[PDB]
């Protein structure tokens, strides 16, 4: 067994704890690869716990699986998304520090919808918007 | 040097309940923090050292938690004896520092306060000055507002109040307040009243008299 | 100026200065909605297009993270140059990675040998670099190319296709400069 | 039992020395450091000086490093801490506490065992006895209600005084405030007691003052006019 | 009893400057957030007594960083080799009052060797005057003396002030030093902060240095081979040792050229992200 | 994926030394690659990914005659993917599925008759796609 190892961090001003995929291997191999019963019990903690999801593309290790689907803000493979949430209760204020943690989940594919068909029914909108965009196209590299 | 910091600089509990003051270092101190008990005009007395471990011979209720930079005295039941102030120490660094200090008041049902006022004796009128007194007893909470009016002008720069501690069976408190005037002054004025204004009173207390009556 | 003053016209041939109001008339018929619309709403409608230019200047100023497409273009030179220049630094089985150290250091007869090393090292990564380029260059080129179909179909006129200025029945687009590339700010029309 | 003594408060003018003196007993006092750490009534707790077991090593805060010393005679089991240049700020209550090793480092006790405090001013003034006024009960309510009287403990130096009434016969209802510190720079301060209204007359209500500085005593009777 | 060594034992890598650059390197270095032993200096007390006057020899591993907060200026100089006995050449480096002195001979150690000032009752000065490293030395190889510097002699005890750390390297045989000092009077003992250290000295001796020991020093106490830690000891001392380990780091230079900040690149695996 | 270290020097410490003269070459090799793998999922999303919403189809098929039930997803059938496309699945050819080898399975050499096995011999891996097969058959109904 072999197989790449990707950090799954949320960037460094927000937190500095993170989640590790370990590509394309079984959570078996992990605490065998190293010897865990051998090391200290600081160490013990990081191989083996309910912290741990397996998902199609490897054993993920420090994020913990969720059954809510959002939408998704980095991609692990196999159609699991890592972010980073807290649910915050506090009066005025924006999600603060607090126990927060990294969570993987099944990517939303989007809230789903369903469309009221009918043979006699059309849905005509009474009014609009008039909306901007920005589209970005590079044009040209530098001339080395 | 560090900074400690206590938060809630005052707090007020009933019986029974459990409070939890809280101290802030400005960098990390580790494990070295204690915490002290502080009686009116009484010295300091050690409750917590190591940040949790408890003093010999100090009662149980008290406990102290922390890790990181911040820490936590908690006491589980309040009791009547906990009236305090109570400071966080960090023993980490020189020098040594004290936080601010948390003074902890025991919450009572509230009370408006019997209002007295006094005139100047006449002993006093032979010195320079006349002191005249208004005596504000047995109230809580311990806000408590006094004006004075001299012929119903208002006074400034010349009052000066004084607070007791909370007392011991009542858990009321009271307060003095002196307004001191030159004798010519005094003489040239007819009423001396006292405004008081309190949480227990629904109306405004004022107590006055007449300088020749 | 020609897309404020003269319509779609100054692509096909002398701008043809038409007031504004006018445009948008002729620029809803493109979409299937008839002239009245607009003057009927037009106070709304301007206003509207107002408060929505504002927002791209807060959504802008707030993050550089929308301009990736551009910022990853000036990166990736950027990483390749450095890559480039690092290569310099490689020993390539050579004694050392300078040549002028080669030079003081060995008689022709043997440095020859070093040097060979790094010459054909070298100049494989330059080989690996330029063709780098190129292809990359081919990727900007397919984007310049619809690039200019954009400017060519969205500025100049109101294109048909779905999707082409942005999610939505298009009305039009104002191009706007930018570091080695460019940037649109299409106007669509999406129903309420 | 452990216990610290401190003497040596007082009266200072600015510029003036003094040192106060902390006895201590109940423990081996030559194997522990020993604090003086000091509130100041406004201001908070501060830790003054430290000195270690063997008496070398000695620690200051800032403010008082040329001005104090602290030493210690471990026959004599008592610490002395030497002051000079008093300013009005270094007015203060002076503990002596036992401190902890500063070897014990992440794992530091504090101070286990306080003493009472020695009280040091530092003012221009000089003693002075206090003034005695009568506050006489003055109430527009029928008899039978409570009332209030007291005295008038006015112009002394230093701190402390004493107040009692009837000679520590009558303590309850009794509220004798903290002194303030007026714009003269002399002390001031009022008890009173409240009574019942039918006492006036009755009962006898005797003020006593005691101001040990000045050493004068006064006894004043109340009276309602 | 063990300490974090957060962030500290970082130093340039090499004579080269560089500015404005983050240049990754592989040397010994202290790993992050390691733990390192804690020693100290208890002066007598009660019946217990907290007494320690911990001068023991510890490995000489890979390298040492060595740091220290003195009350007084306890701790005089180190012992670095495989003996400490004699038959072998030595380092030996210790400051008197005046000055310092680093010294090859194979230098006939005491059982428990130790240097000192005593502070004298009559007036104020405190003077070195215990030295008792060796008896005596033999084929002296290299010998060096520095300037004359003031310290404290004197026996006084706790961590309020002088912060000093050392990196001790053998690099091909060199024996390498770093040093960094900043008082940390106001400062936490052994704080938490970020300082990087600059080779003072270069010492071509070659030695082969298995084992290190730390001499401390108070003249108050007199000296003899064989001394077991009797008598009287010096002020209250604490110092650090930590083990160097080969491993990655990715260092920051500032315009200046100074080390701001490191990432121990092992540490985690954010700390590998960073390397990267 | 390919791993330069391992393609090149697979397990050779005194190989690895001499890779190392090289300089550059594996890290850009890898950075190549790793590029053009996040442009599949970048091609993927927006190529499917189109609309934000996903829609379902009513129970309710009266489409005015038209008969789109060969077009449309088949609730049954594992996946949910519809009738002409199984076919489509049907008639390439997979190189892998399951992202799961038993190791033991595999050690001598017959494994190699299994082709991926073989390829996860000498370093080559095979990341997976972030939209999963069943995801893509969502929007492939919702687009619809």
């Amino acid at each position: 067994s072999f197989g790449g190892v990707s950090v799954i961090t949320p960037g460094t001003n927000t937190s500095n704890q993170v989640a590790v995929l370990y590509q394309g291997v079984n959570c078996t191999e992990v605490p065998v690869a190293i010897h865990a019963d051998q090391l200290t019990p600081t160490w013990r903690v990081y191989s083996t716990g309910s912290n741990v999801f397996q998902t199609r593309a490897g054993c993920l290790i420090g994020a913990e699986h969720v059954n809510n689907s959002y939408e998704c803000d980095i991609p692990i493979g196999a159609g699991i998304c890592a972010s980073y949430q807290t649910q915050t209760n506090s009066p005025g204020s924006a999600g603060s520090v607090a126990s927060q943690s990294i969570i993987a989940y099944t990517m939303s594919l989007g809230a789903e919808n369903s469309v009221a068909y009918s043979n006699n029914s059309i849905a005509i909108p009474t009014n609009f918007t008039i909306s901007v965009t920005t589209e970005i196209l590079p044009v040209s590299m530098t001339k080395t | 040097d560090i900074q400690m910091t206590q938060s809630p600089s005052t707090l007020s509990a009933s019986v029974g309940d459990r409070v939890t003051i809280t101290c802030r270092a400005s960098q990390s101190i580790s494990s070295w923090l204690a915490w002290y008990q502080q009686k009116p005009r009484k010295a300091p007395k050690l409750l917590i050292y190591k940040a949790s471990t408890l003093e010999s011979g100090v009662p149980s209720r008290f406990s102290g938690s922390g890790s990181g930079t911040e820490f936590t005295l908690t006491i589980s039941s309040l009791q009547p004896d906990d009236f305090a102030t109570y400071y966080c120490q960090q023993y980490n660094s020189y020098s040594l520092t004290f936080g601010g200090g948390t003074k902890v008041e025991i919450k009572r049902t509230v009370a408006a306060p019997s209002v007295f006022i006094f005139p100047p004796s006449d002993e006093q009128l032979k010195s320079g000055t006349a002191s005249v007194v208004c005596l504000l007893n047995n109230f809580y909470p311990r806000e408590a507002k006094v004006q004075w009016k001299v012929d119903n002008a208002l006074q400034s720069g010349n009052s000066q109040e004084s607070v007791t501690e909370q007392d011991s069976k009542d858990s009321t408190y009271s307060l003095s307040s002196t307004l001191t005037l030159s004798k010519a002054d005094y003489e040239k004025h007819k009423v001396y009243a006292c405004e008081v204004t309190h949480q227990g009173l629904s109306s405004p207390v004022t107590k006055s008299f007449n300088r020749g009556e | 100026a020609g897309t404020i003053t003269s319509g779609w016209t100054f692509g096909a041939g002398a701008a043809l200065q038409i007031p504004f109001a006018m445009q948008m008339a002729y620029r809803f018929n493109g979409i299937g909605v008839t002239q009245n619309v607009l003057y009927e709403n037009q106070k709304l409608i301007a206003n509207q297009f107002n408060s929505a230019i504002g927002k791209i200047q807060d959504s802008l100023s707030s993050t550089a993270s929308a301009l990736g497409k551009l910022q990853d273009v000036v990166n990736q030179n950027a990483q390749a140059l450095n890559t480039l220049v690092k290569q310099l630094s490689s020993n390539f089985g050579a004694i050392s990675s300078v040549l002028n150290d080669i030079l003081s250091r060995l008689d022709p007869p043997e440095a020859e040998v070093q040097i060979d090393r790094l010459i054909t090292g070298r100049l494989q990564s330059l080989q690996t670099y330029v063709t780098q380029q190129l292809i990359r260059a081919a990727e900007i080129r397919a984007s310049a190319n619809l690039a200019a179909t954009k400017m060519s179909e969205c500025v100049l006129g109101q294109s048909k296709r779905v999707d082409f200025c942005g999610k939505g029945y298009h009305l039009m687009s104002f191009p706007q400069s930018a570091p080695h590339g460019v940037v649109f700010l299409h106007v669509t029309y999406v129903p309420a | 039992e452990v216990q610290l003594v401190e003497s040596g408060g007082g009266l200072v003018q600015p510029g003036g020395s003094l040192r106060l003196s902390c006895a201590a007993s109940g423990f081996t006092f030559s194997s522990y450091w020993m604090n003086w750490v000091r509130q100041a009534p406004g201001k908070g707790l501060e830790w003054v000086a430290n000195i270690n077991q063997d008496g070398g090593e000695k620690y200051y805060v800032d403010s008082v490093r040329g001005r104090f010393t602290i030493s210690r005679d471990n026959a004599k089991n008592s610490l002395y801490l030497q002051m000079n240049s008093l300013r009005a700020e270094d007015t203060a209550v002076y503990y002596c506490a036992r401190d902890p090793y500063d070897l014990y480092g992440d794992y530091g006790g504090t101070f286990d065992y306080w003493g009472q405090g020695t009280l040091v001013t530092v003012s221009s003034a000089s003693t002075k006895g206090p003034s005695v006024f009568p506050l006489a009960p003055s109430s527009k309510s029928t008899s039978g209600g409570t009332a209030a009287l007291g005295c008038l403990v006015k112009d002394y130096f230093p701190e402390p005084v004493t107040v009692s009434w009837n000679s520590g016969a009558l303590t309850s209802g009794v509220h004798t405030f903290p002194a303030v510190l007026q714009s003269s720079g002399l002390y001031s301060l009022s008890s009173v007691v409240t009574v019942p209204s039918s006492s006036l007359g009755t009962q006898t209500y005797i003020c006593n003052v005691n101001h040990k500085p000045s050493n004068t005593k006064v006894d004043k009777r109340v009276e309602p006019k | 009893a063990y300490t974090n060594s957060f962030t500290r034992g970082v130093y340039y890598p090499d004579k080269v400057f560089r500015s404005s650059v983050l240049h990754s390197t592989q040397d010994l270095f202290l790993p992050f957030f390691s733990n390192v032993t804690w020693f100290h200096a208890i002066h007598v007390s009660g019946t217990n007594g907290t007494k320690r006057f911990d001068n023991p020899v510890l490995p000489f591993n890979d390298g040492v960083y060595f740091a220290s907060t003195e009350k007084s200026n306890i701790i005089r100089g180190w012992i670095f080799g495989t003996t400490l006995d004699s038959k072998t050449q030595s380092l030996l480096i210790v400051n008197n009052a005046t000055n310092v002195v680093i010294k090859v001979c194979e230098f006939q150690f005491c059982n428990d060797p130790f240097l000192g000032v005593y502070y004298h009752k009559n007036n104020k000065s405190w003077m070195e005057s215990e030295f008792r490293v060796y008896s005596s030395a033999n084929n002296c190889t290299f010998e060096y003396v520095s300037q004359p510097f003031l310290m404290d002699l004197e026996g006084k005890q706790g961590n309020f002030k002088n912060l000093r750390e050392f990196v001790f390297k053998n690099i091909d045989g060199y024996f390498k030093i770093y040093s960094k000092h900043t008082p940390i009077n106001l400062v936490r003992d052994l704080p938490q902060g970020f300082s990087a250290l600059e080779p003072l000295v270069d010492l071509p001796i070659g030695i082969n240095i298995t084992r290190f020991q730390t001499l401390l020093a108070l003249h108050r106490s007199y000296l003899t081979p064989g001394d077991s830690s009797s008598g009287w000891t010096a002020g209250a001392a604490a110092y650090y040792v930590g083990y160097l380990q080969p491993r990655t780091f990715l260092l920051k230079y500032n315009e200046n050229g100074t080390i701001t900040d490191a990432v121990d690149c092992a540490l985690d695996p954010l700390s590998e992200t960073k390397c990267t | 994926s390919v791993d330069c270290t391992m393609y090149i020097c697979g397990d050779s410490t005194e190989c690895s030394n001499l890779l190392l003269q090289y300089g550059s070459f594996c890290t850009q090799l890898n950075r190549a690659l790793t590029g053009i793998a996040v442009e599949q999922d970048k091609n993927t999303q927006e190529v499917f990914a189109q609309v934000k919403q996903i829609y379902k189809t009513p129970p309710i098929k009266d489409f005015g005659g038209f008969n789109f039930s060969q077009i449309l997803p088949d609730p049954s059938k594992p996946s949910k993917r519809s009738f002409i496309e199984d076919l489509l699945f049907n008639k390439v050819t997979l190189a892998d599925a399951g992202f799961i080898k038993q190791y033991g399975d595999c050690l001598g050499d017959i494994a190699a008759r299994d082709l991926i096995c073989a390829q996860k011999f000498n370093g080559l891996t095979v990341l997976p796609p972030l939209l999963t097969d069943e995801m893509i058959a969502q929007y492939t109904s919702a687009l619809l």
